[PDB]
């Protein structure tokens, strides 16, 4: 279609083509969820399994002891994306000492991701981040598309069938705010497991919760962890 | 058409450049903008798409501080609006660092204008796919107000729009008479005149984003207490 | 032609009598020249009727006032200012046309002309052609 | 193929993107007039405002790029604002490294060579603007010239850019083969019947900014709205 | 890429087709003749709104070395510009040699960058140089993409073949006094259409005393008398 | 089928390359005969338009050193540079070692930096070949014979003009290593220069010849002037006469 080759030329009709097919990357990857609570901010992944042999991958990556990611996506050029925002938040520890608050690292991923954009011969980082942080005005869950645009959002997912997810969390959006850590978090997975279909089932090693609050610093649960988690499922597929 | 909409480098037979006529699309496919001058300040308004409730309160506005008297209201691609909202903070700081004092509405319009020109001029990069309007205001300059087109130069508006309809916002712009009218019914105003424009005949639930800059803020562009404007809001329901 | 901006139908009401009055025998120039600058005003406004009523009264009070030479280099001011309005000028000419046939005099050959001259300049199948004619065969 | 898309050499012997760009000159809508007389040379250019909500007071397209040279622009008002402000940043390092002011030859020369320049290599493209610029020189009198987007700097007494130059350059070719000198009265009369011959609207003086300069009052005048009315009542006589 | 290319097998397509572009349509004769050598061109400027004292055809790269040039004229300035300063480089490198003819050749040389760096659009002008410091005249072409000729009589227009046949026809020759350009005048006449006048003819001639562009005033003296 | 300069042949072979290295055939013609005491170079003097001056004094003959001298038969814009190149390595030398450079060190740098431009990057290749003549004081008198490919070789006797093929087998036929000299290698040159130009009874103007010769612990290279050529030429012209009427 010729204006669908390079990232740089615009199409006709609008908006260019390739950012377009960059928010496609998002799409086709293991479905992850994020809400905000009052006091907690919670992130549920889907540990895509290769098979039963190897593992169930890595998902929500690490970044501070107050902000944590969820990948979703083209793992090679989110790595990258995981270092980049691991050195400025440190940066910001060394250079005055306290948290770098979210909505400025977003601020500065999205910066650094509009540069390739525009730029010929870069592709633009086709991965979705859903950053999960506790800045001095309470949990902050952000999205972060590709096309290097964010957006803060109390409850949203991404990743394959993930509109299912959408429309949950959002029909049960309302009640988010006041509720307990283990009912927020048994939200998240009512959310996640409405996502894959009926045959599969949430299993203590292909999820993974990522919970940052005010007086508990971000840790990457799994199955051992998850498990007290995952009791009381109310298992609807 | 062809082989000549593929590079900004790449002249038309008759002599145009068919990005940046491409990149103007986008602006005129994103949501719309206005922008007015009152008899003392300067009052911006952009209604904004929550194409989901998942959002928390209003996000990625298209309002910005690019200085501390200075205000963008941006439309078109919003990434690369933010990029070059940040490219207008730091021409700001420098310009402030350099020289002192507070930079000049109508030098920083013409300085981002440059930049944004200096993009479309070459073929690797590609022009913004954004428009956007300055205001500020100043005891000394009055209030002034220039709108940046993704490809065109800063141009002194009175009152202007930029977006999804900008001709259907610029009649009842012209209708209403500036120049005399103080930044409060003003931003009564451009409350109103957005809720004019269309906002859930076809899409859905908007939220409306509105700015100050005026006397009755001595300069210092802040968004208008939305609490307190909620009424505002309120009336140009009615 | 051109969209009105400013109506002064009010302001010609008002003042046009009383400016008449003013200068009943014509004596002063004063009362010529503010109405010249309020018509260039409606001008600048694009109002056709105003000018049209500004042209007829001036040209109503040199009737009325007898200045023949006065008259000759006013209406050729007025007809080569910028040549203001087709339809006021086109006015000014009928009722200097229904003027000149009334009065016999030994100088009216060259109010005939005069309109002529300022008729000439072209605009002749357009805003009126017939008093032309008129002023040719009363110069016959 | 590429011959017609680039900047390069055409199979017939021609170069064709500049031959475009002259021609994107004549896109935008505008003409201007330059006109060298006895002692002054006066520059005049419609200017198109499209609805009042606009600021008449900077929608110009003549500035001073220094206290006695001052330019007119046709064609793309982006290229055009950045060619003066090259033109600007060049006269002032032209009196830094020379002490005297930069002649207003040797500006449209330097401004000249970076379009020469431009339309050299394929990276960058030629800018789609043409500037005519005047100015008061010592044993000179006035002197006028023109920077296209080619390269080509010259043009002299009366010269015209913009949609209708062609007609603009015969008229004014009739005027100066009409052997007479042109006072500071009769410069400025001509370019302003010039440009409403080209243009039939009786030029309300609202519409046209003209610029000036003379040899007893250096410095590039931008006659307000009562010069220029003034000139146009004299003229209009 | 970025250098003189586009060469094809046994081509020079790119080089061919600039080439062409400088077969233009200014004759711009030159003639090397015994005292010295004169370069003559012709200026027919669109109407006359244009000036012919503004304007130079013929430029003095230094001291006695003239040059003149063909079509794309805003190439021709700023390969001009480039070599008054490689001469101006090598005069200060050698200092005080007055480098005209030891340097006419080897400025001719230094048009290397001039097209063997073409700078991915080669230069479309080919120019003729003349110097007269070593006791005999010199007279090179440089052209769009080759190197110096070392000509004693061309033309490089739209009718150069015609141009140098009247110039052969008319013998050129070697005992040719400085006055030539009247032959020159003669085959740029040959190359023009109409009433050519000293604005319309600039000319300019190198002898053994240096190089000087001949005012209007001694152009229609010679083109008196023809 | 060609692209960018830095690419293969689905059969692996390099054909820009290839058709550069054709190309060299087409257009311009010089020789090298290698001969005791002395060996020289003969060139094909193209363009012989009246309107020439001939004040370079060298067209296709080039003096890079003081023990050696080359001549190109590509297009004159790579020539230059290259000559150009070549001498400053030759100087380069000779600032390093304080001692003329070896003929053979010299051509495998030229050779070197011309693989390097048709190797790597988006650049040409230098559509060149040249011929070198020197002495030194390993090898002595050598000759050697550079392709646009890179692959010098060190030849005795060759050409490398329009009619090279011709001009080689005239040379095969008419070579005798050891009995040559510099008079019969004279002889020889002028010999093939006149089968390979058609036109017979060649004048001293469209034949540049330059002769190496070793004197007493100097090499001197003489360009042979005008009259020497034709001089050349007419003890040439007597002996082909002889030849043709003792029959």
């Amino acid at each position: 279609n010729q204006y669908d080759n390079d990232v740089t030329v615009w199409s006709p009709q609008g908006r260019i083509h390739q950012i377009e097919y960059a928010m496609e990357a998002v799409k086709q990857g293991s479905a992850t969820v994020g809400l905000k609570s009052k006091t907690h901010a919670v992130l549920v992944a889907l540990k895509r399994a290769q098979s039963e042999l190897a593992a169930h991958q890595k998902k929500i990556l690490h970044v501070d002891n107050h902000i944590g990611i969820s990948i979703a996506g083209l793992t090679a050029d989110a790595r990258l994306l995981c270092n980049f925002m691991r050195q400025e938040c440190l940066d910001s520890r060394f250079v005055f000492d306290r948290p770098l608050p979210v909505s400025r690292l977003v601020s500065l991923i999205g910066s650094k991701t509009q540069i390739p954009t525009q730029r010929y011969g870069r592709r633009p980082y086709g991965v979705g981040l859903l950053i999960a942080g506790y800045d001095d005005m309470g949990p902050h869950i952000f999205q972060t598309c590709p096309s290097a645009n964010y957006f803060d959002c109390r409850a949203m997912s991404i990743g394959a069938r993930s509109q299912s997810a959408r429309t949950y969390l959002e029909r049960h959006m309302s009640e988010f705010m006041e509720c307990n850590l283990n009912e927020l978090v048994k939200h998240g997975l009512r959310a996640l497991r409405e996502t894959l279909p009926a045959e599969q089932d949430l299993t203590t090693k292909n999820v993974s919760i990522g919970i940052v609050g005010k007086d508990l610093e971000f840790t990457i649960y799994d199955d051992d962890d998850v498990s007290p988690f995952l009791e009381g499922l109310e298992e609807r597929p | 058409g062809t082989g000549y909409d593929l590079s900004a480098s790449t002249f038309s037979p008759d002599g145009r450049v068919f990005q940046v006529e491409y990149a103007m699309k986008a602006v005129e496919n994103s949501s719309t903008a206005i922008g007015i001058r009152c008899k003392d300040g300067v009052v911006f308004g952009v209604e904004k798409l929550v194409l989901s409730k998942l959002y928390e309160e209003g996000s990625n506005k298209r309002l910005f501080n690019v200085d501390r008297h200075v205000g963008m209201a941006v439309a078109g691609l919003l990434a690369d609006a933010r990029s070059l909202a940040d490219i207008a903070r730091e021409e700001a700081s420098n310009f402030r660092s350099n020289f002192g004092y507070n930079i000049p509405l109508k030098h920083l319009a013409d300085r981002v204008a440059m930049y944004v020109h200096a993009y479309t001029l070459y073929s690797a990069v590609r022009p913004f796919g954004c428009s956007f309007m300055l205001g500020s205001y100043s005891v000394n300059d009055g209030a002034q107000l220039y709108m940046i087109d993704p490809s065109g130069v800063s141009y002194g508006y009175w009152g202007c729009a930029i977006g999804k309809a900008r001709q259907a916002a610029k009649t009842e712009i012209e209708k209403l008479q500036m120049k005399e009218m103080t930044c409060r019914d003003i931003v009564k105003e451009v409350a109103k005149i957005i809720y004019i424009v269309h906002d859930e005949v076809k899409d859905k639930a908007f939220e409306l984003e509105l700015s100050w800059v005026g006397e009755l803020t001595n300069g210092r562009h802040e968004i208008v207490p939305k609490d307190i404007r909620e009424e505002a809001e309120k009336y140009a329901k009615e | 032609i051109v969209k009105m901006e400013v109506d002064y139908s009010a302001t010609v009401d008002q003042r046009l009598p009383e400016c008449a009055k003013l200068a009943k025998e014509g004596r002063l120039q004063e009362v010529i020249e503010t109405l010249l600058s309020l018509e260039k005003q409606t001008r600048t406004a694009s109002d056709m009727v105003s000018t049209s009523r500004i042209l007829v009264a001036v040209v109503k009070m040199c009737y009325e006032a007898k200045e023949w030479d006065l008259l000759n280099e006013n209406i050729m001011l007025l007809s080569k200012r910028r040549s203001q309005l087709k339809q006021a000028v086109a006015k000014m000419v009928q009722q200097c046309c229904t003027y000149v046939e009334e009065i016999t005099d030994l100088p009216i050959k060259l109010r005939l002309i005069d309109t002529l001259r300022m008729v000439t300049e072209g605009k002749i199948y357009v805003e009126i052609e017939r008093a032309r004619l008129t002023k040719t065969l009363a110069t016959i | 193929g590429f011959d017609r898309h680039i900047t390069i050499f055409s199979p017939e012997g021609r170069l064709y993107q500049v031959e475009y760009a002259f021609k994107a000159i004549n896109q935008g809508g505008l003409t201007s007039v330059a006109v060298r007389g006895k002692d002054c040379a006066v520059i005049v250019t419609q200017k198109k405002v499209p609805d009042k909500l606009l600021d008449s007071s900077t929608v110009t397209h003549l500035f001073k790029i220094t206290e006695n040279i001052g330019c007119v622009m046709t064609g793309m008002t982006a290229d055009s604002r950045s060619q003066v402000q090259r033109a600007r940043y060049e006269a002032a390092n032209w009196k830094y490294k020379y002490g005297y002011e930069i002649p207003v030859d040797m500006l449209c020369k330097r401004i000249a060579d970076i379009s020469q320049v431009y339309t050299q290599n394929a990276e960058m493209r030629p800018l789609g603007c043409c500037m005519i610029l005047i100015g008061i020189d010592e044993e000179q009198g006035p002197q006028v010239y023109k920077c296209d987007p080619a390269g080509y700097y010259c043009g002299f007494k009366a010269t015209a850019a913009g949609v209708k130059q062609t007609e603009s350059t015969s008229f004014l070719e009739k005027k100066v083969k009409k052997k007479f000198d042109w006072t500071f009265e009769q410069t400025v009369e001509t370019a302003i019947t010039c440009l409403s011959t080209v243009l039939s609207i009786d030029f309300k003086p609202s519409e046209i900014e003209v610029g000036v300069v003379t040899v007893e009052n250096p410095k590039f005048r931008i006659l307000t709205e009562a010069e220029i009315d003034a000139h146009l009542v004299a003229l209009a006589e | 890429f970025s250098l003189t290319t586009f060469s094809p097998s046994g081509k020079l397509v790119q080089i061919e087709y600039a080439l062409a572009a400088v077969a233009g349509g200014a004759p711009s004769v030159g003639i090397k003749a015994a005292n010295g050598v004169v370069l003559a061109t012709e200026k027919k400027q669109k109407s006359i709104l244009y000036d012919e004292r503004s304007v130079h055809k013929v430029e003095p790269i230094t001291k006695h070395i003239g040059l003149v040039y063909s079509g794309m004229g805003p190439d021709y300035r700023v390969l001009v510009h480039r070599a008054r300063k490689l001469a101006q480089q090598y005069y200060l490198v050698y200092q005080e040699p007055i480098p005209t003819a030891q340097l006419v050749q080897r400025v001719a040389s230094v048009m290397q960058e001039y097209t063997q760096s073409g700078g991915v659009r080669p230069f479309g002008v080919s120019l003729l140089i003349c110097g007269w410091n070593e006791g005999r005249p010199y007279l090179f072409q440089s052209d769009p993409s080759g190197a110096y000729f070392a000509w004693k009589a061309t033309a490089m227009g739209k009718n150069y073949v015609n141009g140098k046949t009247f110039l052969e026809k008319r013998y050129n020759e070697d005992l040719e006094l400085e006055d030539a350009i009247h032959t020159a005048i003669l085959t740029l006449k040959e190359s023009f259409e109409g009433q050519m006048t000293e604005d319309n003819i600039e000319v300019g001639i190198c002898n053994e005393a240096g190089f000087r562009r001949l005012t209007p005033t001694e152009v229609k003296d010679y083109l008196a008398a023809i | 089928y060609d692209s960018r300069t830095t690419i293969f042949s689905p059969e692996g072979r390099l054909y820009q390359v290839e058709y550069a290295m054709e190309a060299i055939g087409h257009a311009g013609t010089c020789l090298g005969i290698l001969a005791n005491d002395g060996v020289l170079l003969a060139a094909e003097r193209r363009n012989i338009h009246k309107l020439l001056d001939e004040v370079f004094f060298s067209e296709k003959i080039y003096k890079l050193n003081e023990d050696m001298a080359c001549s190109v038969a590509g297009i004159t814009s790579d020539a230059n540079v290259l000559t150009n190149e070549l001498r400053l390595i030759a100087q380069r030398y000779l600032l390093q070692y304080q001692e003329p450079i070896p003929c053979e060190q010299l051509v495998t740098a030229l050779c070197d930096i011309k693989q390097a431009y048709t190797q790597f990057g988006g650049k040409r290749p230098f559509g060149v070949s040249l011929l070198y003549i020197g002495w030194d004081k390993h090898y002595g008198f050598q000759l050697y014979q550079s392709d646009p490919s890179g692959n010098y070789g060190g030849w005795k006797a060759t050409c490398i003009g329009n009619n090279s093929a011709a001009a080689v087998s005239m040379l095969k036929q008419d070579y005798k290593e050891g009995e040559m000299t510099l008079k019969s290698a004279l002889a020889l040159a002028i010999k093939v220069l006149n089968k390979t130009m058609d036109v017979s009874k060649l004048s001293a103007e469209k034949v540049e010849i330059a002769t190496l010769t070793r004197e007493n612990g100097k090499t001197v290279i003489r360009v042979l002037k005008q009259k020497e050529v034709e001089q050349l030429i007419k003890k040439h012209e007597e002996e082909e006469a002889k030849a043709e009427r003792e029959k």
